This record gives C-alpha cells, structure tokens and sequence, in this order.
C-alpha cells in the first residue's frame, strides 16, 4: 500500500502556509501473522506499479515524477 | 460563521461575545481569543465545556502546555492564570489525572505544588 497523509490540522497548532505535501509513505502488510514489513519514503509521487518477476521469488516496481 | 471573523475586523466589541456566550458555540470563543492572547478566561474553557466534540480529546495535557506556554521571561499577566489555577486545583485533577498534573507543575511553579495539603 501507498499512504498520503500531507500533515495534520488542529486548533492547537498553526498553519503558517501552504505546508509542502509530505512525500508518500509505503507500508507492506502482511497476511498470517500480524506485522508490519516495511516503512520508507520515497522521493516525488508514484505513477505506476508493475510488480511481476517470473522467478519462484517476485519483485515489484516503481515510477515517480522525475523518474526512479 | 468562523469565516466571517476576518471580514468582521470592523466590529469586535463585547456585545458579540455575550450572544455567543448565551449560545455556548464554545469554538469562536476559543478561536477569538487565541487573537489578542488574552488566555486568561479561554483557559477557563479548556475545562469549562463539559462536551468533547473536536476542540477537545486532542492534545488534552497538549492544550493545556499550548496555554501555559506563555510570558517565559516572567509574570506578564500569568499572575491571573496562577490564580485561577490556585482556585480550581480540585478538579483539575479529575480530569488530566496525577501523574500528568506534577510532571505539568514542575516545569512552572514549584509553589503550585504547594497547594496540595488541602
């Protein structure tokens, strides 16, 4: 999964201007046992996902804005 | 109604209060008053609504340090704030707790924990 959250807003605290987006968090869920795999940010946005590998094992791909 | 308050800078007397008073919006109070940092009766209200809503169950002992957090060098008009804090120890208790009240105490005022014996 792919996560937007661009802050937070409260009545404590003050929006000074337009804060820049938080770049987007990556979360792997896991089945079976209750667990969180992987938390890392990435550098732009995400276009598209390919995730395919003809190998026992599989990877995944990403696509940003400039490109990665 | 909040989005009118800017264009309301024409006319901020204490008539317009007392309506929002009788009606207990309980959010342009807070609101208005985080404007000219009056935060002595606005402090008040941080345990005067008894309703949660959005203003309240973020930031409980958060609000309160975001209060507290004024006049650093000295009293400049916390003396007020002491006072009301003196008189209304009993319940503020009630609602932060214990262990959160002497860990928001120690970094004020040693004398506030004074009032404890009674």
């Amino acid at each position: 999964i792919v996560t937007e959250e661009t802050g937070v807003p409260t009545t404590s605290i003050s929006v000074n201007e337009l804060s820049p987006t938080i770049i987007n968090r990556i979360f792997i869920i896991d089945a079976k046992n209750k667990i969180i795999s992987l938390n890392f940010v990435v550098s732009s946005a995400i276009i598209d996902i390919f995730s395919t590998s003809q190998s026992g094992k599989n990877i995944t791909y990403l696509l940003t804005s400039e490109g990665v | 109604l909040e989005s009118l308050l800017p264009y309301y800078h024409s006319r901020t007397t204490e008539n317009f209060i007392l309506e929002l008073k009788e009606k207990n919006f309980n959010k342009v109070l807070f609101h208005i008053y985080k404007s000219e940092n009056k935060y002595a009766s606005a402090l008040s209200l941080i345990l005067e609504t008894k309703d949660i809503e959005k203003e309240y169950n973020t930031d409980i002992v958060s609000i309160t340090d975001y209060i507290l957090k004024k006049c650093p060098p000295g009293s400049l008009e916390c003396g007020k704030v002491t006072e009301v804090i003196e008189t209304n120890f009993d319940l503020l208790l009630s609602r932060i707790g214990i262990e959160k009240c002497v860990t928001i105490f120690s970094d004020f005022d040693y004398n506030l924990h004074q009032e404890i014996l009674e």
